[PDB]
């Protein structure tokens, strides 16, 4: 999808 | 009291692209601000300057800051590993804003993203703090190498950076 992680990025 | 200004001077594959300059919204979020600004200037003896954006996503944002292990799971702020989340008076309103990646709740370390359109899923979730003041040209180019999937395609990286104002 469309997140702004650090570490695991999910869909 | 004025906000501070800070800039990245970045590059493509060693080739500097041009200057993007930021205002910093010290006077909503003075501690976020204060990291992002002190990690531009390297005082501390780490920060910004040569690393790069591991993840640029056209249409959607540019992210970095992972000056540690370059790839997303690294950084840290100039607080410690990480910080809470300071506030979310602001959105993501539009091209041009500064936030905060994060991996959850109060986990904010060094890692930020420059937002190329409005994202208003992420408020409430990223702490915004900042927007592009000059140079939206240059991160309109960087985007340019970017993917669906986030891979750049050239390395795209902060050759300098420091304040201005």
């Amino acid at each position: 999808x469309l997140l702004v992680t650090a570490g695991i990025v999910l869909a | 009291m004025v906000n501070p200004t800070v800039f990245f001077d970045i590059a493509v594959d060693g080739e500097p692209l041009g200057r993007v300059s930021f205002e910093l919204f010290a006077d909503k979020v003075p501690k976020t601000a204060e990291n992002f600004r002190a990690l531009s200037t390297g005082e501390k003896g780490f920060g910004y300057k040569g690393s790069c954006f591991h993840r640029i996503i056209p249409g959607f944002m540019c992210q970095g800051g992972d000056f540690t292990r370059h790839n997303g799971t690294g950084g840290k702020s100039i607080y410690g590993e990480k910080f809470e989340d300071e506030n979310f008076i602001l959105k993501h309103t539009g091209p041009g804003i500064l936030s905060m990646a994060n991996a959850g709740p109060n986990t904010n370390g060094s890692q930020f993203f420059i937002c190329t359109a409005k994202t208003e899923w992420l408020d409430g979730k990223h702490v915004v703090f900042g927007k592009v003041k000059e140079g939206m040209n240059i991160v309109e180019a960087m985007e340019r190498f970017g993917s669906r999937n986030g891979k750049t395609s050239k390395k795209i990286t902060i050759a300098d950076c420091g304040q201005l104002e």
